[PDB]
RNA sequence: CCUGGUCCACCCGUGACGCUGAGGCGCGAAAGCGUGGGGAGCAAACCGGAUUAGAUACCCGGGUAGUCCACGCCCUAAACGAUGCGCGCUAGGUCUCUGGGUCUCCUGGGGGCCGAAGCUAACGCGUUAAGCGCGCCGCCUGGGGAGUACGGCCGCAAGGC
RNA sequence: CGUGUAGGCGGCCUGGGGCGUCCCAUGUGAAAGACCACGGCUCAACCGUGGGGGAGCGUGGGAUACGCUCAGGCUAGACG
């Protein structure tokens, strides 16, 4: 099943910018592109799944981050879809490692969730309404996935290791597992499991996010079909 | 909660129209005497402040420091940039010869008996950070052929 | 045209090991590969074989690193953490019996040629022996 | 016309014949010196005109050595990459010069830029190392006194070591 | 900045010598001092006894990996 299926559409990515460690998993160079070792992607899926699972039946969240246009949104379904905290715009500084403050931001998305639906807005002046309204839209902004657990993922996946390194940073430092679908623009070594593969193309992102969320929830029970993807999916 | 010993405090500062503003430095150790150390280094716009913050990055990055006899492994040499340290092992009964900042890192690392040298830079400071990586690098027979397995 | 060819070949590990290569083919040699034995049977690398780049015959030398390791910088331990010639084309050093070195406290190893093979400081310690001190590995 | 170094290709010949290099020898920008040519432009010195408190300067109009050639001296320099030479090893990205090939590619020498690892006091370096090693030579050991003094050697001198 | 004299440094394998290098034995390395023990002066300082050491160097024997030397072969340096 996956052979066809990724080896489909869902292969081979950046060409002559890549970044010589991560040719262990590289076949060649067609038509100029970098075309990757699928078959040691499987070899690479399974030891990732293998703890992916690992981690499903023992109910310990994952934090999922894209914030790559053509990996964006693709990310804020498999996340919703699996009820698992997630960063889709601007994965802002030291949410981990300064977690303690940052959550302080989200302690004050809640401030004005709940002063929302209340009699306290019969006043305020429109001085506080325009503003109290903003403060909450970008809050719920940017913050729309970061809330769930209020506690260190055990792990985290994500897209672009090397377009989100902050963020793989800090999990570094904090010594938290760290998930990824890597192309060749990113280098191997700094990432504990690793997904080679196509990174741009919503293709492959589609591809494996879904059956990485369909592999979560495989230690739950719910097992279902795929979730929204086709839109205008080219 | 463990030891925590104050190795040096400085008052330094920078200028500005009218002015020099301030700022005071906190180089802090500590260790309950298990063979586990920390070493912090603090700044902050007061004394108490600085002393404090040290403890707690202090606590934050801390080493296992593998003892023998209340002495140490092997004989290592350590250059953190200019400043150079040697760690010697003595045998029980012999004192901890040091500067203060080797020393102080050394008592609540646990050691009793070992032989240190200061060469290269004295900076306070580079020392301390030097002692530590020191330590960090410490084996003992069992995790050194642990290595040469196979 | 290389002066002392086994403070080549040690150099060429040390560089190897650095980045954790796989193997790395120093040029052959019968006194090397004595050399190298040490290093497996006492076991800083996996082994070596004999080999060929052209009628040409080098030595593959398998490195040994440690466990991968949590944290930044995941990069693992190493077997070979300092590897240095000790008696020098340009200052051969010699030593007695009693002289022989006792490298890291035991912990280490001083390969060291000598008038009945290439011993170690145990293995001439014991063996009652001495000679050229050749480097000094752990 | 005469002549040096140098890269590539073919794997043909020699069979370690190598690397370095105290002293020695050769070369060594400009200015400078000797003898003899040459002399348009430029231009130390020098003369005026301005500016200026003054203006032995800056700017302006003049202008001599010199700048050029021959032969012979002089031997300095920010003579700079302020980085001695040779060899091995340690990611690549890019553009550029110039060779060779069953030439969208590959490989060899060279000149650049960003950069792994690593070094670095930092700035920065980074297969054109300031990384990792070996060989051999040169050199440093607080500032001023002083590259002065004395002696010595060299030079016509100026002056050099 | 080159060139090169002496000198320092020397690629792969085989054999001979065994010069460096390595080991053993033996002579030597006075005594005093030093260091370890034991006692004499009431302790100590001083002082006596015994023991254990010391590189070096001479002599006899042994070893031959690395350096050297003589002998043989090779082509990865270097030259043509
Ligand atoms: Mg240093
Ligand atoms: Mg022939
Ligand atoms: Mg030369
Ligand atoms: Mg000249
Ligand atoms: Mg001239
Ligand atoms: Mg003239
Ligand atoms: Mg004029
Ligand atoms: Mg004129
Ligand atoms: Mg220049
Ligand atoms: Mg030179
Ligand atoms: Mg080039
Ligand atoms: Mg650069
Ligand atoms: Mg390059
Ligand atoms: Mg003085
Ligand atoms: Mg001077
Ligand atoms: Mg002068
Ligand atoms: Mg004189
Ligand atoms: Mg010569
Ligand atoms: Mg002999
Ligand atoms: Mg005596």
């Amino acid at each position: 099943v996956k052979e066809l299926l990724e080896a489909g559409v869902h292969f081979g990515h950046e060409r002559k910018r890549w970044n010589p460690k991560f040719a262990r998993y590289i076949y060649a160079e067609r038509n100029g592109i970098h075309i990757i070792d699928l078959q040691k992607t499987m070899e690479e899926l399974e030891r990732t799944f293998r703890f992916i699972e690992d981690l499903a039946m023992r109910g310990g969240t994952i934090l999922f981050v894209g914030t790559k246009k053509q990996a964006q949104d693709i990310v804020r379904m498999e996340a919703e879809r699996a009820g698992m905290p997630y960063v889709n715009q601007r994965w802002l500084g030291g949410m981990l490692t300064n977690f303690k403050t940052i959550s302080q931001r989200v302690h004050r998305l809640e401030e004005l969730e709940a002063l929302f639906a209340s009699p306290e807005i019969e006043e305020r002046p429109k001085k506080e309404q325009v503003r109290l309204k903003h403060e909450l839209e970008r809050l719920q902004k940017y913050l729309s996935g970061f809330r769930l657990l209020k506690r260190l993922p055990d792990a985290i996946f994500v897209v672009d290791p090397t377009k989100e390194a902050i963020a793989v940073r800090e999990a570094r430092k904090l010594f938290i597992p760290v998930i990824a679908l890597a192309d060749t623009d990113s280098d191997p070594d700094l990432v504990d499991y690793i997904i080679p593969g196509n990174d741009d193309a919503i293709r492959s992102i589609q591809l494996i996010l879904s059956r990485a969320v369909d592999l979560i929830i495989q230690a739950r029970g719910g097992v279902v079909e795929p979730s929204p993807s086709y839109a205008l999916v080219q | 909660d463990f030891e925590e010993k104050m190795i040096l405090i400085r008052r330094t500062a920078r200028m500005q129209a009218g002015g020099r503003r301030f700022r005071f430095g906190a180089l802090v150790v500590v260790g309950d005497r298990q063979g586990r150390v920390g070493l912090g280094f603090g700044k902050a716009p007061e004394v108490p402040l600085a002393v404090q913050k040290a403890g707690y990055y202090a606590r934050r990055n801390m080493v296992e420091v593998p003892l023998q006899n209340g002495t140490i492994p092997h004989e290592i040499e350590v250059e953190f940039g200019a400043s150079k340290i040697v760690l010697k092992p003595a045998a029980p009964g012999t004192g901890v010869i040091a500067g203060a900042v080797p020393r102080a890192i050394l008592e609540l690392a646990g050691v009793t008996d070992i032989l240190t040298k200061e060469l290269g830079s004295r900076n306070p400071i580079n020392i301390a950070y030097a002692t530590m990586e020191a330590l960090r690098q410490l084996r003992t027979k069992a995790d050194v052929e642990r290595l040469r397995k196979g | 045209m290389l002066t002392d060819p086994i403070a080549d070949m040690l150099t060429r590990i040390r560089n190897a090991t650095r980045v954790y290569k796989e193997s790395t083919d120093v040029p052959a040699s019968r006194f090397k590969e004595e050399i190298l034995r040490i290093l497996a049977r006492e076991g800083f690398i996996k082994g070596y074989e004999r080999v060929d780049v052209d009628g040409k015959p080098y030595l593959r030398v398998y490195l040994k690193y440690g466990p991968r390791r949590q944290g930044p910088d995941p990069r693992p331990e190493q077997v070979i953490h300092h590897i240095r010639r000790i008696s020098k084309p340009g200052r051969r050093v010699y030593v007695g019996v009693k002289e022989i070195p006792r490298v890291r406290r035991g912990l280490g190893i001083a390969i060291l040629s000598t008038s009945k093979g290439v011993l170690t400081d145990r293995e001439a310690r014991k063996l009652g022996v001495g000679g050229e001190l050749i480097c000094e590995v752990w």
